């Protein structure tokens, strides 16, 4: 029932993998950390890490809200991609940083056939080896239904702030 | 089965219902795609372009409606008494999809009964997760937010980004969105990406958020903290009084668009500014504004363009193209070519307005 | 002292060589300054703002000169030919200041040199590093190169950045800017702001490195500030590499320029013919020939599919920000010769900022 984890923590776990895919969500907006996570990025794919962008068409409250965000930390166009060019690639990653992002991973659209998020696609995250979230706390999202992602034993729950949670990180990273 | 998109019609409307890359779908779906040619014209989709991904180039309208099982279109169907009967090209008992404007067009509706055509009003889909790809209202509306932006640049006399120069500094530019759904949204970022200030008001106190979410800065009264309150337009005259280009996205089904920026106000504010009015065809957020012109009182251009989503024809068509394949494909299945609208679809329920010779969505007199 | 900035007259210029800021500073001076009423309307400074300032306002443009010991313009006066005479309004033994236009503009100098009139044309300032404060190529190219993009966003039927929708993907316009001098520096800038990905190619090696540090990515090919012709041999050597991102190309903004000889062209009409259909072509240098023999000064023309765009006078595109630093430039060329409490102007002639500008001190 749900495990915990810190900065540390979560600089351990991606720092030690070889293949990284970023996943943003409303949540690194409203905290406006697409520089600090743009940082966490270059650092990481400075060891000669492979980093990634997964775009979900409906991340963020508008078409395009991760893209505009991305664009402005600078992040390249040719590494950021829409669900269905990289929903395939998280098996192959070890870690799968969800920063601010929630309904975008739910898996309750393939399952529970009842939910508001039903038949909506999702990002493959689950496959990823282990799956670090982020987020002030455990409400729910957009949505309004709870993410069986969320409490089970290949996941994180670094609670808190996505400027600051990836502030750290990027320091306990040097 | 066949399945024909015609050209738009209606004056100025330059989107196309169909795309390269959606031909080839259909085509792949079990279809016989035609298309009206110079259909795609103002949407720089050649006959070419389009033969090349499978489909064939009627000559006429009618030649494309004649025998189509399906039609596609963007804007509702002319009737007779507006001059021209498109509903009539339309085969007997096809089905249509298009925006209709069912709920305020109840004549369109009917004829396309009396010719037992099943039409889908795509402005109508439910609003669910699983039916997002299939919303027109959100695809057309965020490339009008896009598009007010740059409008208004065109109009301004000033560049939006603050520049240091060896002969001076010229401040940024100042914007002022009313309405934060998708179109203001996209408003939001464009204006902040160009380089300016931007400042965001609306109704729904949940907007704060999603507004601070894009850089902007929500006006919200300070009066404390989160009996008549209807003083915080103090703080939304504040604003406008130093703002250059002010851009209105605010709407509401049926009813008539609710007044924004009043004369009174457009009086308080600075020579050189615009205003650009996206809801100038619901009777518009400033009574000042004119459906299709840029009208000029008090130093204030009033800025006033009419289906503002053809202005960037090019990318919506495909985009609109897109919505309409994407609410059809889930009903197109082996059954030898033959598609079949689960009446248990809530996407089908909610949209569907006429079945084989009756109205069938509830809010119609049916 | 006097000095007097008038309205101005000339076919769309909505400029004004004045700004509030501008007289506080000239009348600290010594400077007595009237402004003609209505001067600053197409630029938004209001004759309100000005008389704040400290200068005052003239009923009629004539009222302006009449007893003006310098005037400040920022197009030529219109001779008594070309449909008013302006020259003849100057007051004669003052001082003028403005884009005369020296060189191509013969006439309207020798109508000044007979009204006894000392003009200095400020395009003519020297290339020298301390006058950049100075200079209103720059100033006006600057904002000429922002003004293209927004023009090109306006005539272009697509959106500018990529974003990724429920509907689809909407891809990042491809722009493609040819010279990357002041006004190709900053198109480069403000599309990339818009998100598109820029493109961008100049015969200056110089230019490669910004290029790079603003974000665009350079097209490799291969003077005292500037360059001249390059020959037949490069031009085609040139249409090499441009052409694999040129048939990928939205928007073309050209401003390549070569003093004294026509502007180099850099589309042929062969090269517009294989652009995709919707493209746009911003043509900076349509007042010296065009980089681009289709377009045409003043209209927009729609030829093979692509759009040519030539407006003439862009600067005034973007009047209340031209305006302003305009006025500066001005401000910073006159400025270093009053001699502080007299109340008398001396150009210092030694000082090549008023050689290489005054064209007749009669
Ligand atoms: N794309 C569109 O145009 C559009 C339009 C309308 C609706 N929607 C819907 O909105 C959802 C968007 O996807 P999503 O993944 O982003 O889902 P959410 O919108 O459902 O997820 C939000 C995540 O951000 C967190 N968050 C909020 N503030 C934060 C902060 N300052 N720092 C760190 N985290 C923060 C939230 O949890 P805490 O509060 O506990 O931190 C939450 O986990 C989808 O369901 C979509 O259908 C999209
Ligand atoms: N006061 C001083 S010191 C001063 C003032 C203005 C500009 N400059 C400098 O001069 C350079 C440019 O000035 P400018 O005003 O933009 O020049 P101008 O506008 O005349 O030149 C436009 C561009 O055309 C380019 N160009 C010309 N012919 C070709 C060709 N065949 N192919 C490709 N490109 C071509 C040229 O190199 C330049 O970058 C910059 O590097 C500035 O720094 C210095």
């Amino acid at each position: 029932s749900v495990k915990a984890g810190s900065a540390e923590d979560a600089a351990f776990i991606m720092k030690n993998a070889s293949k990284v895919i970023i996943v943003p969500g409303y949540g690194m907006a409203v905290a406006q950390a697409q520089h600090a996570l743009r940082e966490m990025a270059d650092v990481l794919k400075k060891e000669g890490v492979e980093v990634s962008y997964a775009i979900h068409p409906v991340a963020g409250r508008m078409p395009g809200h991760m893209n505009v965000l991305l664009a402005e930390a600078n992040v390249p166009y040719d590494e950021v991609f829409e669900l269905e060019e990289i929903n395939s690639s998280f098996q192959t990653a070890d870690v799968a940083f969800v920063i601010g992002a929630n309904d975008v991973t739910n898996p309750a659209a393939k399952t529970d056939p009842s939910s508001p998020i039903y038949g909506m696609p999702i990002l493959d995250v689950e496959k990823a080896g282990t799956v670090l979230f982020i987020k002030r706390s455990m409400a729910s999202g957009y949505a309004g239904v709870e993410n069986e992602l969320f409490f089970r034993n290949n996941t994180m729950m670094l609670f808190g702030d996505a400027k600051k949670m990836t502030e750290q990180i990027v320091q306990a990273m040097n | 089965m066949k399945i024909a998109i015609p050209k738009e019609r209606r004056p100025g409307e330059d989107r196309v219902a169909i795309s390269p890359e959606v031909v080839k779908k259909l085509v792949g779906l079990g279809f016989e795609v035609i298309v009206e040619q110079g259909a795609g014209v103002g949407a720089s989709i050649t006959d070419d372009a389009l033969t090349a991904a499978g489909a064939t180039i009627a000559s006429t309208a009618a030649q494309a409606l004649s025998q189509a099982d399906v039609v596609w279109k963007v804007q509702r169907p002319m009737t007779a008494e507006e001059g021209t009967d498109e509903v009539a090209l339309i085969k007997e008992g096809a089905v249509l999809m298009c925006h209709l404007g069912a709920l305020t067009n109840r004549p369109v509706v009917e004829a396309l009964t009396k010719r037992k055509i099943t039409a889908y009003a795509m402005e109508l889909m439910p609003r669910i997760s699983r039916a997002q790809s299939m919303d027109i209202l959100s695809s057309q509306s965020n490339l009008a937010g896009y598009r007010a932006v740059i409008d208004g640049a065109y109009e301004f006399a000033r560049a939006f980004p603050m520049m240091m120069t060896a002969a001076g500094t010229v401040p940024p530019a100042r914007v002022l969105v009313f309405g934060v759904g998708v179109a203001g949204l996209q408003a939001i970022a464009t204006a902040k990406r160009l380089g300016a200030v931007v400042m965001a008001t609306d109704v729904r106190a949940a907007t704060k958020e999603q507004v601070e979410s894009l850089g902007g800065k929500f006006i919200t009264v300070d009066d404390e903290a989160m009996e008549f309150r209807k003083k915080q337009a103090e703080a939304v005259l504040k604003e406008l009084v130093k703002t250059d280009i002010a851009i209105t996205t605010a709407l509401i089904p049926g009813k008539p668009a609710p007044v924004l920026i009043t004369e009174e106000m457009v009086t308080k504010m600075k020579p050189g500014s615009v205003i650009i009015d996206l809801a100038v065809e619901a009777g518009g957020n400033c009574p000042l504004s004119e459906p299709g012109k840029i009208v000029v009182k008090h130093g204030v251009k009033i800025v006033g363009h009419t289906n503002v989503p053809s202005r960037v024809a090019a990318d919506a068509s495909p985009l609109f193209a897109k919505n309409l394949l994407n609410f059809l494909t889930p009903h197109v299945d082996k059954d030898t070519k033959t598609l079949v609208m689960k009446l248990e679809d809530e996407t089908v329920s909610g949209t569907c307005v006429t079945r084989d010779g009756a109205i069938v969505h509830p809010a119609l007199t049916g």
